[PDB]
C-alpha cells in the first residue's frame, strides 16, 4: 500500500542480506567489506524517503506484519514503530555507520579477519535497528541484548589479550545489572497493563507508578553508562577504533536514553522518577567530565566525553524534554563519531600510539585531521550555528529556565565548562607544540577512504543541526524570554573552560615541577571508583562463592546432614548387629529374654 | 606418573610430615606453611601469599605466559579468583583507605547536595503556565458528562 | 618524608616499599639461592619434556592435579565440625533461607490482606 | 503410542543381529527414523488430550518431551561411538541396548495414563542409567556417583509409592483423567501435609531441589558422555513433568507447603550459580548450572500459574538441548586432553574455530539470550514470580546476572587467551563432532519460530 | 656486567638458527599453488571485455555492478515486501495502522470534499 511501510521495512531487510551472503563466496574474498559498506550506503539512501514523507506531512505508522504467538489474552507479534524517532534515527545511524565502514576499510585493512569484523559491524547495526524500531517490549529486549552481545564480541575483538576479554565481560556485567531493571519493567507492564506493545502501555498508564519507571531508569543507566554503572564505557575502548566510534560513542550507548525517550508519556506523569533521572544525569556528566581533563589516552578522553554527553541527555530527559534529548542524540552522533575517526587517524599515523603526551606538532603534519578535529570539538563545545548548537544550547537554556534541582543545574553548568576544558586538552597536546613521537615519521593521512568518511561526517558536523532543526515540526514550546545573562550562559561557561584550560596547559611549558595534588589524583584515577568497586565486591563475591557456596555448604554440610550421617548410622548399626561371639549360650540366653518379654510387658499372652 | 603419595594430604602435625609436605609441593620447608587446622578442609595445601597474578613479573619467561605460572610450581588455592581477568590486589599510588575515604566522601557530598537542591530548588520568577478549557479537562481525559469546576484565567 | 602508603588486602605493599628488601641477611641470600635452585630444577624438568621431538600430548603437571584435588576431593576428608564451621554453616546455609522466607511471607500476607479488603487494584491484571 | 514404542523395541533385535561394524550406522538411522515419527505427536488439541488407549495418552506437556527423548537417542549414539571404539562387539551392543531400554522406558513414562504405571516406568529408568554410569564411566568415582544417584532417587521415590497406593485405596483410581475430573480439595492436617510431602519429594530430589542435589555433580560428571547427555536432558525433566501431573491433587495445600521449597530453590539458584563461578572442572561447572535452571522450574511449578507452567515447560525443553550441547562440547576437549580441568586447555579458538563458534552458541543459549526459548521460559517464569511477589525480581535478576557471568567466564577461559604451549595434540574437529553440535543447535533455534510447540498444555 | 662468553656464544648460535628459520618462512614464486576452478559465463564476458579496464569500461563495469546490486538487493526485496504488505499483512485488521494526518483550518478533505472552516479572527497582537 503506502510506500512508507514498504520502504521502512526494506531499509531493515537489506541490512540482513550480506549476513546471509556471509557464507556464499564473497565472504571468502576481499570484496566483502566493500560489499557490506555498499549495502549500508544503499540502505541509508533508501531510508531518506520515509524521512522525507515524515518531513512533508508527519507520516507515522506501526506495522504488525507477523503474528508470533498468543498467550491467552496477550498477542506477541513482530511490530515495528515507524514514528518520528525511528524514521529520524535510522538515517542518522546508517550515515554514521556508512562512514565508519569506509573508515574501517582503511584502518582495519591489515586485519586478517576483516570480513568477520565487517560482518560483526553489520550484525550490531541490525540489532540496533531492531532495538530502535521495536513497537513492543519483547522486540526491544531482543534489540537490547543483541546490541549487548555484539558489543561483547567487538570489545574483545583481540581475544588473545586479557584486558580486552576483561573489558568485554565488564560491559556484559554492567549491562546485566541494567537488564535486571529492564526485565522488572517488562514484568510490571505485563502484570498491570497486560501488554508489552507501546500503544496499550501508554493507554493504561495515564498515571504510571514508580516501579516500572525505576526499572526503565535502571536499564537506561546500565546501557548509557550512567554514574554507578559508568566504568564499562571507557574500558570499552579495548575494541578497535571503528568499534569505539560506531558502538560506544555515537550509536549503541544512546540506547538507554532512547529507551527513556520511548516511554516519555509515562515519565511525563511521574515527578519522582523525573528527578531521579535528572540528578543521575547531572552527577554522571559532572564526574565524567572531571575525569577527562586529566586523561592522557586520547580514546579515554573521548570516551569520558561520550559519557558526559549521555549524562547531559539524561539531564534533558529529566526536565521533561524528550525531543530535545533525541535531537541531541542525532547531533552528537555526527561529531562524536567523527572525533573518534580523527583520533584513529592520529593513532594509525603514529604506529598505534594513543598517549597524547607522545603526540604534538600534528597541526601541520596532519592538516585535514586537524581541520576535522577542530570543527568536531567546536561542534561538541556548542559553538553557535554548528551541529551541537541546535540541541545543546537549547538544553542549557531549558535547564536554566526550569523548576529544577539547584545542584543538578550547577553541576551541568560546571560540566559544560569542563567539556571545553578537555577539548582544549586534546587539541593542545595532540596538535599544538612540538613533535614528541619517535623520530621515524610515518605521518600519512592521504587515503581516500579516511579522507572521504571523515569529510562526510565533517559536513554533517557543520550543517546537520540547521537542516534537522528546520525540518522537524515543533515538538515543544520555545523559551522566548529569558535574561541576557541566562541566554549567554552556555557560551560564557564554555569560554571560561576554554580560557582556564589554556592557562593551565600553557603552564606545563614552565620550568617548574610540583608533585600532584589530591584533586588531580581523584580526577586522574577516575574517583577511585574502579579501584574500589572492581576489587571489593568481586573479591567478596568470588571468595564467598568458593568458601561458603561450594566448600562449606555443598562439599561439607550438605554432605554431613543427609548422606554422610545416615551412612555412618547404618555402618554403626551394622557393626553392632553383625559382630557376634558365635556362642550358642548367648543366643539362647537372648532367646530366654525374648520369650519372657513376649509373656510379660509386651501384652501378647493377654 | 602421579602416585598416591604425590596428592594433598591432611594437615601436618609433626615437623617431619611438614617437611615431607614442603617436599611434595616443591617448596623449601622454611617457606612452606599450611592453612590453620580449623576444620575447613584445607589439609596440607600450602598457604601462599594472597597475591594476584597481575602482581607477577611480566618480563619473566613463564611456562604459561598468560597466567604467569611455571610448570610444577605450587598453585595458589585462589588461582581462579586471582587471574588477570579477575580480582586484582596490585599496589596502588594512593593507599586503599584514602581512596575509600575520597570516593565515599565525594558520593556522600553529591547525595547531600542533591537533597539540598531538592529542598532549595531553582526556578524562574513566573506564575503558573495557563491552559484554556479548564486546564484542558477533556483533552486530558476528563469525564465528558461530569462538568469540571471552571478554571478561569484573566488578562492581567 | 612524605605521606605513607598504607597497604591493604586489595591494594598490597609494593616491593620497593617493603623494609625486608633492605635488611638482607646471609641466610636470606641462601634462601633466595635455594628458591632459585628449586625453580631452575622445575624449569629444566619442564623444558626437557617440552622440547622433546618424540613427545605428543600434554605434559602432565603434578601441581595442577594437586590444586584440583585439594579444591574438590580433599576437603571433606579434612573438614571437622568445630564452633567456627558449625556457626558459619548455620549462618550461611539457614540464615538466608529464613530471612527470605520472612521477607516474602510478610510481603504476601500484606498483599492478601489488601486483596481481601479490595484495597489492591488489579484493573487490567488478567494474565497471571 | 505403539507406532512409537514398537519401532523402539525393534531397535534391540536389529542392534543384536547387525554386523559388528554396522552397529552405529543401523542404530543411528533407525533412531532418527523413530524421532521423525514422534513429531506427529505435536499435533495437539486445544482442550482435550490425545487419549489413544486406556494405558497411553499424550498432551502438549509430554509431546515435546517425547520428541526430545527420541531426538537425544541418535545424538547419544554419535557421541558414544568415539570413546567406545576399542570396546568389544558384545559390549557395544550392550551399551546400545542400555540406551534403547532407557529411551523405551522414558517414552512409556511420559505417556502412562496411570500414576502407578508412571511410577514403575520412571523407576525403571534407574537401571540402564545406573548400569551406564557404573560400567562405562571412566573414573573410580563413578561407583560412588552411582550409589548417590540410586539412593537419593530411591529415598525420594519409595514414600511416593506408598502415597500413590494410599490414594488409589481412598479415591479408587490413579488414572490421570479421573484424578483431574474428580479432584478434591486437600484439607489442612498433618495427614494431608505428609501426603503432600510424599507426593512431592521424589520429584523434588529428581529435579533436583537445592539441598537434595549432591548426587547430580557426581553422576553427571562421572558418567560417560551419553549418560551425562540423558541425565541432564531428559532425566531431570521427569521430576518436573511428574510434579506438574501430581499437583492437581495437592491444592490448596500447595499454597503454604511450597514456601520452604520456593525459598530453597530461589536462594539455591543463586548459590549454585555462584558455585559455577569457581568450578575448576568444566563438566562439574556444566553439571552445576543445571541446578539453577531446574530451581527456576521448581519455582514455576510451585506457584501454579498458567504463565509459570508455560515457562517451566519451555525452560525444561531448552535446558535439555543446551545442557546436552554443553556436555558434548566439553567431551570433545576431554577426548583430546584426557582431562576435565578447565584451565588445562586454553585459547582454543585459534585452534578450533568452528568449535569455538559452537561454544559461543551454547554459551549464548545458556545465557538465555532473547528470543531463544531459554529466554522465553525464564522470562515467563520471572513474570509469574513477579506477580506472586514483587520481591522475587531481586533474586531472579541476581541469578540471571550470575548466569551471564559464569557462562561467559567459561567461554573466555576455554576459548580465548593464549593456547597452552605444551598441548600439541589438538587435532582438527571431526565431521562427527561438528554434526553433533549442529544437530544440538539447529532445532533449538528453529523452535523460536514455533514457540507454542514447547509451551505446554496451558498455552 | 654484560654477557658471559657462554651466554654470548649461545645467543649467537640461537641467533643464527632463528635467522635461518625466519628466512625459511618466505614463500617461493610458485607458492601458494592454487587448485583449478571454473568461470561462469556472466564473469566470462568480463575477462574478454574488462581485460583492458579502460575509463569508459570502468564506468560500464561499475554500472553493471551497481545495477545488478540495485535489482538484487533493493528491487527484489522491495517487490517481496510490497507484495507481502499489500496482499497478506493488510488482509488482516489493524496490522498496519497509520496515525491520521493532522487537519488544519481551511483544509479540504479529499474523501468527502468538505472544506475545514478557517479559524476565527486573531485578536490582532502586533509586534
Ligand atoms: C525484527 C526483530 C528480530 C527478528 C529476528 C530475530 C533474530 C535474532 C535476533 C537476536 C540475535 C542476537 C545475537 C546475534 C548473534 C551474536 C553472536 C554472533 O554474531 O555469532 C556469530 C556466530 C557465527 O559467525 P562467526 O563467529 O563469524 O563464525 C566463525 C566460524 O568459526 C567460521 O565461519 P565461516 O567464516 O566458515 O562461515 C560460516 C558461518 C556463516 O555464518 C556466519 O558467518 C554468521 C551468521 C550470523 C547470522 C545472524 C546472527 C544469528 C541470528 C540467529 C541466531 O557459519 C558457521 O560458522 C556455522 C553456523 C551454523 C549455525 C548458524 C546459526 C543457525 C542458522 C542460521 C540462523 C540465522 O554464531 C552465530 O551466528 C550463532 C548465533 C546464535 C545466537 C544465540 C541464539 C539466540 C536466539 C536465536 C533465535 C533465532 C530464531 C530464528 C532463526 C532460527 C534458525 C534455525
Ligand atoms: C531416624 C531417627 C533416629 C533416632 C534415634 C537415634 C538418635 C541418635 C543418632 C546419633 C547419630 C550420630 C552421628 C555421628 C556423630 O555423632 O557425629 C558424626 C559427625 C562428625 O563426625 P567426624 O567428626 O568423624 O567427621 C569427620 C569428617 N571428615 C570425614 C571430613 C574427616 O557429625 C557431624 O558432623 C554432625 C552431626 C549432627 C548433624 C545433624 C544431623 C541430623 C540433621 C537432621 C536430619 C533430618 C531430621
Ligand atoms: C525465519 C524466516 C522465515 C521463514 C519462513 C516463514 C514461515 C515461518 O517462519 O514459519 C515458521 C513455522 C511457524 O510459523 P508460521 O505460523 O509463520 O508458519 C507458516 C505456515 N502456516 C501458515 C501453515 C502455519 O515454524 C517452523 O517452521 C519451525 C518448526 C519448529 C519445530 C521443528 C521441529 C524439528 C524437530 C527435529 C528434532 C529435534 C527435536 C528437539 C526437541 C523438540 C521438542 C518440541
Ligand atoms: C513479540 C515480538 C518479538 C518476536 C520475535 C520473533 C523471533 C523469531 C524470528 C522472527 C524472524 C522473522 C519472522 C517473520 C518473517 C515472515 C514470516 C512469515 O511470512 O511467516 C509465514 C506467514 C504465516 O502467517 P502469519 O499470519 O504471518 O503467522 C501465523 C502464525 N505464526 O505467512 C503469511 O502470513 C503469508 C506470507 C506470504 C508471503 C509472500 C511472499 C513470499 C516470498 C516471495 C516469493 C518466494
Ligand atoms: C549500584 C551499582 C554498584 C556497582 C555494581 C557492580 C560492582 C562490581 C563492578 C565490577 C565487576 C567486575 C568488572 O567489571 O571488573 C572487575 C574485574 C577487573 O576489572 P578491571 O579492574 O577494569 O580490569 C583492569 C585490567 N587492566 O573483573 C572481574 O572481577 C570480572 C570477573 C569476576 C566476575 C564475578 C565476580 C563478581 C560478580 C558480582 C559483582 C558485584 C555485583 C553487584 C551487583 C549489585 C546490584 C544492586
Ligand atoms: C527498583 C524498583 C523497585 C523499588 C521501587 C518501587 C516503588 C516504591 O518503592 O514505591 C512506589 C509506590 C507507588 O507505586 P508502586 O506501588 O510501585 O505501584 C505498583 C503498581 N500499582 O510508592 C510510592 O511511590 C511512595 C513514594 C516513593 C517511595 C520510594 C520509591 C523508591 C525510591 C528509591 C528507588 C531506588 C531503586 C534503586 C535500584 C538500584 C538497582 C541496581
Ligand atoms: C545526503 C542526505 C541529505 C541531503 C540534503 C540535500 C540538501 C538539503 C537542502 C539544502 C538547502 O536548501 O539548504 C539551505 C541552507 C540555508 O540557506 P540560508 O542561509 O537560510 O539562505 C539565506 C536565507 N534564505 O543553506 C545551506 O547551505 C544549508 C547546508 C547545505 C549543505 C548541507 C549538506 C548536508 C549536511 C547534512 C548531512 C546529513 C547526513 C544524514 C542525513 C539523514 C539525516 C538528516
Ligand atoms: C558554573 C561555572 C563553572 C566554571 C568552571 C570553570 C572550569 C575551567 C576549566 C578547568 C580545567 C582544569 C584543567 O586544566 O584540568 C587539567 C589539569 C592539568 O592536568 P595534567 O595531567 O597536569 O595536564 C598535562 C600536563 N602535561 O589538571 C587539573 O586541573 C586537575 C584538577 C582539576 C580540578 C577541576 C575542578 C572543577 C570543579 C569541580 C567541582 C566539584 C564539586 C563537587
Ligand atoms: C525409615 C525412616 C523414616 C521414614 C519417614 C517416616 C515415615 C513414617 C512417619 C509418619 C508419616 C505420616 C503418616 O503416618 O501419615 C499418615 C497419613 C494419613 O493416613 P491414615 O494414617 O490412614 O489416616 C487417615 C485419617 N484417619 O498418610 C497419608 O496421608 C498418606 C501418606 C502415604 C505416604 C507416607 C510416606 C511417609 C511420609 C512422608 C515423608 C516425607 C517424604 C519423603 C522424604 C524422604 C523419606
Ligand atoms: C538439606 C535440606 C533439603 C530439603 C529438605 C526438605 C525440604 C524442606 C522441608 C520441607 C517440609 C516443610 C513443612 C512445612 C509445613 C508448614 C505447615 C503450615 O502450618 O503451613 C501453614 C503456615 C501458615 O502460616 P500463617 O501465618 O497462618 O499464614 C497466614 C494466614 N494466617 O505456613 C507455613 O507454615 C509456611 C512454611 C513455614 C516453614 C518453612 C519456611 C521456609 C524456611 C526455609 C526452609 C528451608 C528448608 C530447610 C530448613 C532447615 C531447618
Amino acid at each position: 500500500m503506502n510506500p512508507f511501510a514498504s520502504l521502512t521495512l526494506t531499509t531493515l531487510i537489506i541490512l540482513t542480506i550480506p549476513i546471509m551472503m556471509s557464507n556464499s563466496n564473497i565472504y571468502k574474498t576481499n570484496l566483502y567489506p566493500n560489499y557490506v559498506k555498499t549495502t549500508v550506503s544503499y540502505a541509508f539512501t533508501l531510508s531518506l524517503v520515509p524521512l522525507l514523507m515524515f518531513m512533508h506531512t508527519g507520516q507515522e505508522m506501526i506495522i504488525s506484519n507477523w503474528h508470533w504467538m498468543t498467550l491467552q489474552t496477550v498477542e506477541l507479534s513482530l511490530s515495528f514503530k515507524m514514528d518520528y524517532f525511528s524514521v529520524m534515527f535510522i538515517p542518522v545511524a546508517l550515515f554514521v555507520t556508512w562512514s565508519i565502514m569506509e573508515f574501517s576499510m582503511w584502518y582495519m585493512h591489515s586485519d586478517p579477519f576483516i570480513n568477520r569484523f565487517f560482518k560483526y559491524l553489520v550484525l550490531f547495526l541490525i540489532t540496533m535497528m531492531i532495538l530502535v524500531t521495536a513497537n513492543n517490549l519483547f522486540q526491544l529486549f531482543i534489540g537490547w541484548e543483541g546490541v549487548g552481545i555484539m558489543s561483547f564480541l567487538l570489545i574483545g575483538w583481540w581475544h588473545g589479550r586479557t584486558d580486552a576479554n576483561t573489558a568485554a565481560l565488564q560491559a556484559i556485567l554492567y549491562n546485566r545489572i541494567g537488564d535486571i531493571g529492564f526485565v522488572l519493567s517488562m514484568a510490571w507492564f505485563l502484570t498491570h497493563s497486560n501488554a508489552w506493545d507501546l500503544q496499550q502501555i501508554f493507554m493504561l498508564n495515564n498515571e504510571c507508578p514508580n516501579m516500572p519507571l525505576i526499572g526503565l531508569l535502571l536499564a537506561a543507566a546500565g546501557k548509557s553508562a550512567q554514574f554507578g554503572l559508568h566504568p564499562w564505557l571507557p574500558s570499552a575502548m579495548e575494541g578497535p577504533t571503528p568499534v569505539s566510534a560506531l558502538l560506544h560513542s555515537s550509536t549503541m550507548v544512546v540506547a538507554g536514553v532512547f529507551l527513556l525517550i520511548r516511554f516519555y508519556p509515562l515519565m511525563e506523569t511521574n515527578k519522582l522518577v523525573q528527578t531521579m533521572t535528572l540528578c543521575l544525569g547531572a552527577i554522571t556528566t559532572l564526574f565524567t567530565a572531571l575525569c577527562a581533563i586529566t586523561q592522557n589516552d586520547i580514546k579515554k578522553i573521548v570516551a569520558f566525553s561520550t559519557s558526559s554527553q549521555l549524562g547531559l541527555m539524561m539531564v534533558t530527559i529529566g526536565i521533561n524534554q524528550p525531543h530535545l534529548a533525541f535531537l541531541h542524540i542525532c547531533m552528537h552522533a555526527f561529531f562524536k563519531a567523527m572525533l573518534f575517526m580523527c583520533s584513529g587517524s592520529i593513532i594509525h599515523s603514529l604506529n598505534d600510539e594513543q598517549d597524547i603526551r607522545k603526540m604534538g606538532g600534528l597541526y601541520k603534519a596532519m592538516p585535514f585531521t586537524t581541520t576535522a578535529l577542530i570543527i568536531g570539538s567546536l561542534a561538541l563545545t556548542g559553538m553557535p550555528y554548528l551541529t551541537g548548537f541546535y540541541s545543546k544550547d537549547l538544553i542549557i537554556e531549558a535547564v536554566n529556565m526550569s523548576y529544577t534541582n539547584a545542584w543538578a543545574l550547577l553541576m551541568t553548568l560546571i560540566a559544560t565548562s569542563l567539556t571545553a576544558a578537555y577539548s582544549t586538552r586534546i587539541i593542545f597536546f595532540a596538535f599544538l607544540g612540538k613533535p614528541r613521537f619517535p623520530p621515524l615519521v610515518l605521518i600519512n593521512e592521504n587515503n581516500p577512504l579516511l579522507i572521504n568518511s571523515i569529510k562526510r561526517l565533517l559536513i554533517g558536523s557543520i550543517f546537520a543541526g540547521f537542516i534537522i532543526s528546520n525540518n522537524i515540526p515543533p515538538m515543544t514550546v520555545p523559551n522566548t524570554t529569558m535574561p541576557l545573562y541566562m541566554k549567554m550562559t552556555a557560551l560564557i561557561v564554555t569560554i571560561m573552560g576554554f580560557m582556564l584550560a589554556l592557562e593551565l596547559n600553557n603552564t606545563t611549558y614552565y620550568l617548574k615541577f610540583k608533585y600532584p595534588s589530591q584533586t588531580y589524583k581523584f580526577s586522574n584515577m577516575l574517583g577511585y571508583y574502579p579501584s574500589i568497586m572492581h576489587r571489593l565486591p568481586t573479591y567478596h563475591n568470588l571468595s564467598m562463592s568458593q568458601k561458603s557456596a561450594s566448600s562449606l555448604l555443598d562439599l561439607i554440610w550438605l554432605e554431613t546432614i543427609l548422606p554422610k550421617t545416615t551412612s555412618f548410622i547404618q555402618m554403626k548399626m551394622s557393626i553392632m548387629v553383625s559382630n557376634q561371639k558365635g556362642l550358642i549360650k548367648l543366643y539362647f540366653l537372648s532367646f530366654l529374654i525374648t520369650i519372657m518379654i513376649s509373656m510379660t510387658l509386651f501384652n501378647y499372652h493377654e | 606418573h602421579v602416585t598416591k603419595d604425590m596428592f594433598p594430604g591432611p594437615y601436618p602435625k609433626t615437623p617431619e610430615e611438614r617437611a615431607a609436605a614442603a617436599k611434595k609441593y616443591n617448596m623449601r620447608v622454611e617457606d612452606y606453611e599450611p592453612y590453620p587446622d580449623d576444620g575447613m578442609g584445607y589439609g596440607d595445601y600450602p598457604k601462599l601469599p594472597d597475591r594476584s597474578q597481575q602482581e607477577r613479573d611480566p618480563w619473566y619467561d613463564w611456562d604459561h605466559p598468560d597466567l604467569r605460572l611455571n610448570w610444577g610450581e605450587p598453585i595458589h588455592w585462589d588461582l581462579d579468583m586471582y587471574i588477570r581477568n579477575r580480582v586484582d590486589t596490585s599496589p596502588t599510588p594512593v593507599s586503599w583507605n584514602t581512596m575509600c575515604k575520597h570516593l565515599s566522601g565525594f558520593v556522600a557530598f553529591m547525595l547531600f547536595m542533591f537533597w539540598v537542591g531538592e529542598i532549595y530548588p531553582s526556578y524562574q520568577p513566573v506564575g503558573p503556565k495557563q491552559y484554556p478549557y479548564n486546564d484542558l479537562y477533556l483533552e486530558r481525559g476528563g469525564d465528558p458528562t461530569k462538568e469540571p469546576e471552571p478554571v478561569v484565567h484573566y488578562e492581567i | 618524608s612524605f605521606p605513607k602508603y598504607k597497604p591493604s588486602r586489595l591494594a598490597t605493599l609494593p616491593a620497593t616499599l617493603d623494609p625486608a628488601e633492605y635488611d638482607i641477611s646471609p641466610e636470606t641470600r641462601k634462601a633466595q639461592a635455594e628458591r632459585l635452585a628449586i625453580r631452575s630444577r622445575l624449569k629444566r624438568e619442564y623444558l626437557l619434556q617440552y622440547n622433546d621431538p618424540n613427545r605428543l600430548g600434554v605434559i602432565e603437571d603434578p601441581a595442577l592435579i594437586r590444586w584440583t584435588y585439594a579444591r574438590s576431593a580433599n576437603i571433606y576428608p579434612n573438614f571437622r565440625p568445630t564452633p567456627k564451621t558449625s556457626l558459619l554453616g548455620a549462618l550461611f546455609g539457614i540464615g538466608p533461607l529464613f530471612f527470605w522466607y520472612y521477607v516474602f511471607k510478610t510481603d504476601r500476607d500484606k498483599k492478601e490482606k489488601l486483596i481481601q479488603e479490595g484495597k489492591l487494584d488489579q484493573t487490567f491484571n488478567i494474565s497471571y | 503410542m505403539l507406532k512409537i514404542i514398537i519401532p523402539t523395541t525393534m531397535l534391540l533385535p536389529m542392534t543384536w543381529m547387525s554386523k559388528h561394524n554396522m552397529i552405529w550406522i543401523n542404530a543411528t538411522v533407525h533412531s532418527l527414523l523413530i524421532s521423525l515419527i514422534s513429531l506427529s505427536l505435536l499435533n495437539q488439541l486445544g482442550e482435550n488430550s490425545l487419549n489413544f488407549s486406556l494405558t497411553f495418552f499424550s498432551d502438549s506437556l509430554s509431546a515435546p518431551l517425547l520428541v526430545l527423548t527420541t531426538w537425544l537417542l541418535p545424538l547419544m549414539l554419535m557421541a558414544s561411538q568415539s570413546h567406545l571404539s576399542k570396546e568389544t562387539t558384545t559390549r557395544k551392543k550392550l551399551y546400545i541396548t542400555m540406551l534403547i531400554l532407557l529411551q523405551l522406558f522414558l517414552i512409556m513414562t511420559f505417556t502412562a495414563t496411570e500414576l502407578i504405571l508412571f511410577y514403575i516406568l520412571f523407576e525403571a529408568t534407574l537401571v540402564p542409567t545406573l548400569i551406564i554410569i557404573t560400567r562405562w564411566g571412566n573414573q573410580t568415582e563413578r561407583l560412588n556417583a552411582g550409589l548417590y544417584f540410586l539412593f537419593y532417587t530411591l529415598a525420594g521415590s519409595l514414600p511416593l509409592l506408598v502415597a500413590l497406593v494410599y490414594i488409589q485405596n481412598t479415591t479408587g483410581s490413579l488414572n490421570f483423567l479421573i484424578i483431574h475430573y474428580w479432584s478434591h480439595p486437600l484439607s489442612n492436617s498433618w495427614s494431608n501435609i505428609f501426603m503432600w510431602l510424599a507426593c512431592i519429594m521424589a520429584f523434588m530430589v529428581k529435579m533436583p531441589l537445592y539441598g537434595l542435589h549432591l548426587w547430580l555433580p557426581k553422576a553427571h560428571v562421572e558418567a560417560p558422555i551419553a549418560g551425562s547427555m540423558v541425565l541432564a536432558a531428559v532425566l531431570l525433566k521427569l521430576g518436573g513433568y511428574g510434579m506438574m501431573r501430581i499437583t492437581t491433587i495437592l491444592n490448596p495445600l500447595t499454597n503454604y507447603m511450597a514456601y520452604p521449597f520456593l525459598m530453597l530453590s530461589m536462594w539455591g539458584m543463586i548459590m549454585t550459580s555462584s558455585i559455577c563461578l569457581r568450578q575448576t572442572d568444566l563438566k562439574s561447572l556444566i553439571a552445576y548450572s543445571s541446578v539453577s535452571h531446574m530451581a527456576l522450574v521448581i519455582v514455576a511449578i510451585m506457584i501454579q500459574t498458567p504463565w509459570s507452567f508455560m515457562g517451566a515447560t519451555a525452560l525444561m525443553i531448552a535446558h535439555g538441548l543446551t545442557s546436552s550441547m554443553l556436555f558434548c562440547l566439553a567431551n570433545t576437549n576431554y577426548e583430546r586432553v584426557h582431562s576435565r580441568t578447565m584451565i588445562l586447555a586454553r585459547g582454543l579458538q585459534t585452534l578450533l574455530p568452528l568449535m569455538a563458534t559452537w561454544w559461543l552458541m551454547a554459551s549464548l543459549t545458556n545465557l538465555a539470550l532473547p528470543p531463544s526459548i531459554n529466554l522465553i521460559g525464564e522470562l515467563f517464569i520471572i513474570t509469574a514470580s513477579f506477580s506472586w511477589s514483587n520481591i522475587t525480581i531481586i533474586l531472579m535478576g541476581m541469578n540471571m546476572m550470575i548466569t551471564a557471568l559464569y557462562s561467559l567466564y567459561m567461554l573466555i577461559t576455554t576459548q580465548r587467551g593464549k593456547y597452552t604451549h605444551h598441548i600439541n595434540n589438538i587435532k582438527a574437529s571431526f565431521t562427527r563432532e561438528n554434526a553433533l553440535m549442529a544437530l544440538h543447535i539447529l532445532p533449538l533455534l528453529l523452535l523460536t519460530l514455533n514457540p507454542k510447540m514447547i509451551l505446554g498444555p496451558l498455552y | 656486567s654484560g654477557y658471559t662468553p657462554d651466554e654470548k656464544l649461545r645467543l649467537q648460535q640461537l641467533r643464527e638458527l632463528r635467522r635461518r628459520w625466519l628466512k625459511d618462512q618466505e614463500l617461493s614464486p610458485r607458492e601458494p599453488v592454487l587448485p583449478p576452478r571454473r568461470v561462469w559465463p556472466m564473469e566470462q564476458f568480463w575477462n574478454k571485455f574488462l581485460q583492458d579496464g579502460a575509463p569508459w569500461k570502468n564506468v560500464i563495469y561499475k554500472t553493471y555492478r551497481h545495477s545488478i546490486f540495485a535489482v538484487t538487493h533493493v528491487l527484489i526485496p522491495v517487490w517481496i515486501i510490497h507484495y507481502y504488505l499489500k496482499y497478506h499483512v493488510t488482509a488482516k485488521p489493524y496490522t498496519v495502522v497509520e496515525r491520521k494526518p493532522r487537519i488544519f483550518p481551511g483544509d479540504t478533505i479529499l474523501e468527502t470534499g468538505e472544506v475545514i472552516p478557517l479559524m476565527k479572527e486573531f485578536p490582532d497582537q502586533h509586534h
